[PDB]
């Protein structure tokens, strides 16, 4: 049990903390498009956030 | 293989060329003028 | 007037209709299929980076070129599937494109009624424009090299003429047909260019000598792309109403229909493959699909297209056919 | 979404 | 008009050393290859460097490994080679050739007018020195390898030059069944594996000069004895 | 015009319609893929392709 | 005779506009070779809602433009484009607004000659047209005789369509 302990408690306060960076990267950069026009800015989509988002959680894993 | 070599580093050259006029080409809007002649196509082309 | 027609129109229908009663084009029946000839995979091309229209291919089955709204042509050869020229292309609204049977010139066409000329040989590591050809009003709906010098094109002003790269003129002009042009497949005679107009009828023309000698009708809805058979005995023609037809030149008919119920479409692009048994199609449903001129059947169906196909090519060795998808993909199914 | 429903709207980046 | 005139080497001595300027003109530098060659006053042809498109990709001999430098001026449409410490071996006139590499190209197409300075890899054997010709005869010229040039890809690798008495090579036949452009139809070459031949049929009095072959499977890039002709 | 060029250009047509075939079109195509069908690689699969 | 792409920018973006119309061919055939357009703009006439075709001697105008405005807004390829409306010449329109009343162009309006009044009847009767509106939004503006200040509006039109585009694919809308 011991082992986890430390792996359960920096996951849990890294997931919680990492979607909120995400979603709030993901619509800053949304809406700060305004210099440029008309092309789809990388990296923003349902399944390349759920990537994103394990990278930012990983860190703390390793 | 070895002018095939050369000739893909000649291929992956051309791919980023390729590649960087994708962001140009987007990063410009495009409208379509739409509607019967001479109704004011002139003055919004001026 | 159109008095004077109307017997001549008569006429020919009856000369029409004792052709047809004496075959049916189905009297063998013991064709004997191959049956499934489903090629799958192993050609996942790609480096466009808009939609595709036109995808033609060499004398030799080694260089492929096709054309995109990116405003880029690029060269492309299925074996080592690594681009040789992407060169840039000044119409960004292209619609087609040629390959020189010698292998030394393309041709590009759109909607700004240009028809350029490049030169892929030159001593300077570089393609030139030869020349800017004008003189239509429509737009380059289908070009073909006639030859390394002497070219035929088609157009959206109802204008088929036969170009003169050496200083640019149009040498004949076969205005005489009322729909719009869509298509125009040549043949190994280099004599017969076959229209594919939108008004569904075929028209043939002769190379150097203005003059019509047979009209083929017979479609619903519009037609979008012709091919024509190796021998030169007859031709398929793709409407836009789901059907396709095989029109004969010494029956100067249609002599077969395929469609089948469920399918509800339209053929954007036709060609045949070096037998002329298996013939291949371009239906709207984001995939392809091949039906066999011998027993009138579908051989099968093939798929993996993402967006509906728009351009088709067979290559004149076999053994490879590409297709045109709307999607930045090209694949040579084997 | 529950106490308070019948709203349901939300809105790009408008400006008039 | 393709000019490939290169400035640089001279008189030098011992020790100190100095660079090369090769200056295009008449075509895109940045989209070809660019090739440095030796050619000693009494011996033949001989391999420097090479520069790739881009400067993406790099290559040295072994003799000038680790001590020659290979650079390019894509906006300024000139090539440099960097020197150091110069020896005897060194005194040579050197080249600037021209080449690029796609399907159906012609590799070693133009060469410079150039400038006087003052195991493993494949070996090229020619076993004659010198013909004696006259016009309007026939005179084949054999060029043999120590390894088999035929690749899977169906295609090998052979290269021919004549050398032009005061002036640079011109290649003639590459892929030893490809003639080079301006070349006429007369000059033929046949071969398989490593016994590859070249004829010449009607001698004129012009044909006169030394012809070298060239291997360029993997890249060993080395010249022939070279034949008087 | 426009009817003196279609009535001049209607009779082209009838005066190619003697020249007509009754079965040999289906027979020339016919014979034509039996006797072409080693040659044509898409019907018959072979080991040695071009584009493996 | 062909389409002109004419190239301007403003405030740091940069905009290629497409003179397609020279085009004399079924346009069908390129209709669907003018998609992935982020917007399209509508120019009309406000002074010809009385004018009559002559050839013609029974369309009017005004309804001409009806049926080409239905067309392209009831397909199916313009179904995920956005439409901007631009009027053309409001001073001769004004002028005409009581000289010549609003029936000729909408007999079944009664309302007063007034131009506020009337400006906002003709404008209503732009967008109930397409059977789906959900997905469609239309940019209607008066603009000018001159035209002098219209650039500020097509360059706020596009921004509010650009910013809906990407949330719709990123399923943030």
């Amino acid at each position: 049990v011991c082992t986890l302990r430390r792996l359960g408690l920096g996951t849990a306060f890294s997931v919680c903390y990492s979607a909120l960076l995400t979603k709030t990267n993901r619509i800053a950069r949304i809406f700060g498009g305004a210099r440029e026009g008309a092309q789809r800015p990388r990296f923003i989509s349902p399944a390349s956030q759920v990537a994103i988002c394990l990278a930012l959680i990983s860190g703390q894993l390793l | 293989s070895a002018e095939d070599k050369a000739a893909v580093e000649r291929s992956k050259m051309i791919d980023r060329n390729l590649r960087e006029d994708g962001e140009k080409a987007a990063r410009e809007v495009k409208l379509l003028l739409l509607g019967a002649g001479e109704s004011g196509k002139n003055t919004i082309v001026k | 007037l159109r008095q004077e027609a109307e017997q001549l129109k008569n006429q020919i229908r009856d000369a029409r209709k004792a052709c047809a009663d004496a075959t049916l084009s189905q009297i063998t029946n013991n064709i004997d299929p191959v049956g499934r000839i489903q090629m799958r995979t192993r050609r996942t091309l790609r480096g466009h980076l808009a939609k595709i229209y036109a995808m033609h291919w060499g004398t030799d089955s080694r260089l492929l070129v096709s054309a995109s709204q990116d405003g880029k042509l690029i060269i492309w050869d299925s074996y080592t599937t690594n681009k040789v020229h992407a060169i840039p292309l000044r119409s960004s609204w292209v619609m087609t494109c040629a390959y020189a049977p010698s292998g030394n010139y393309v041709a590009c066409g759109g909607l700004d009624n240009i028809c350029s000329i490049y030169n892929l040989k030159t001593r300077e590591g570089n393609v030139r424009v030869s020349r800017e050809l004008a003189g239509h009003t429509g737009y380059l709906s289908c070009c073909r090299f006639l030859d390394d010098n002497q070219i035929v094109t088609s157009s959206g002003d109802t204008t088929c003429a036969l170009w003169d790269i050496e200083t640019g003129q149009q040498t004949t002009t076969f205005t005489g047909h009322t729909g719009d042009v869509m298509s125009l497949s040549l043949a190994p005679d280099t004599r017969l260019f076959v229209s594919g107009a939108c008004d569904a009828s075929a028209k043939l023309w002769d190379v150097r000598e203005g003059m019509c000698r047979q009209t083929f009708t017979g479609h619903e809805s519009d037609i979008n792309a012709i091919c024509f058979f190796p021998n030169g005995n007859a031709f398929a023609t793709g409407s836009d109403d789901a059907t396709c037809r095989l029109f004969d030149l010494r029956a100067d008919q249609e002599l077969m229909t395929y469609s089948h119920d469920n399918i509800i479409c339209g053929i954007t692009s036709v060609s045949f493959s070096k037998s002329g048994r298996l013939l291949l199609a371009g239906y709207d449903d984001f995939n392809c699909n091949v039906w066999d001129a011998l027993k009138a059947d579908r051989a099968g169906v093939l798929a993996g297209h993402d967006n509906r196909v728009s351009c088709l090519g067979v290559t004149d060795d076999g053994m490879a056919v590409a297709t045109g998808s709307w999607d930045s993909f090209l694949k040579i199914w084997n | 979404i529950l106490f308070q429903p019948q709203k349901n709207v939300v809105s790009h980046r408008a400006p008039t | 008009d393709v000019q490939l005139v290169e400035s640089g080497g001279g008189l030098v001595q011992p020790g100190g050393s100095r660079k090369l300027s090769c200056s295009a003109s008449g075509f895109a530098f940045s989209s070809f290859g660019m090739h440095w060659v030796r050619q000693a006053p009494e011996k033949g042809l001989e391999w420097v460097a090479y520069i790739s498109s881009g400067s993406g990709t790099i290559y040295y001999a072994d003799t000038v490994k680790g001590r020659f430098t290979i650079s390019r001026d894509d906006p300024k449409n000139t090539l440099f080679l960097q020197m150091t410490s110069l020896r005897s071996e060194d005194t040579a006139m050197y080249y600037c050739v021209r080449s690029i590499y796609y399907y159906g190209s012609s590799p070693f197409d133009f060469w410079g007018q150039g400038t006087t300075l003052t195991g493993s890899d494949i070996v090229m054997t020619q076993a004659t020195s010198s013909v004696p010709v006259t016009p309007g005869e026939s005179v084949s010229i054999s060029c043999r390898s120590s390894k088999s040039l035929l690749h899977s890809n169906g295609n090998t690798y052979l290269y021919w030059f004549l050398q032009r008495p005061g002036q640079s090579p011109q290649l003639l036949i590459y892929r030893m069944s490809n003639l080079a452009s301006g070349v006429p139809d007369r000059f033929s070459g046949s071969g398989s594996g490593t016994a590859f031949t070249l004829t010449i049929s009607r001698l004129e009095a012009e044909d006169v000069g030394v012809y070298y072959c060239m291997q360029h499977l993997e890249y060993p890039l080395t010249f022939g004895a070279g034949t008087k002709l | 015009i426009a009817q003196a060029r279609k009535l001049v250009e209607q009779l082209k047509m009838e005066a190619n319609i003697d020249r007509i075939k009754v079965s040999k079109a289906a027979a020339d195509l016919m014979a034509y893929c039996e006797a072409h069908a080693k040659e044509d690689p898409l019907l018959t699969p072979v080991p040695a392709s071009e584009n493996p | 005779t062909g389409i002109v792409e004419t190239h301007f920018t403003f405030k740091d973006l940069h905009f290629k506009m497409f003179d397609v119309g020279a085009q004399r061919s079924e346009r069908k055939k390129w209709i669907h070779c003018f998609e992935g357009v982020t917007a399209i703009i509508f120019c009309v006439a406000l002074s010809d809602y009385d004018l009559v075709l002559a050839e013609d001697e029974e369309m009017n105008r005004m309804h001409a433009s009806m049926k080409l405005f239905d067309s392209i807004c009831n397909n199916k390829w313009f179904t995920d484009t956005s439409i901007i409306l631009f009027l053309n010449k409001k001073d001769l329109f004004e002028e005409k607004i009581k000289k010549s009343p609003l029936t000729i162009c909408y007999p079944e309006y009664a309302g007063s000659n007034t131009y506020e009044e009337a400006a906002a009847y003709i404008q209503c009767q732009f967008e109930d047209l397409n059977k789906r509106k959900d997905t469609k939004e239309i940019y209607t503006h008066f603009t000018c005789s001159t035209d002098t200040k219209n650039v500020q509006f097509v360059f706020d039109a596009v921004t509010d369509v650009i910013i809906k585009n990407n949330l719709k694919d990123c399923g943030l809308f």
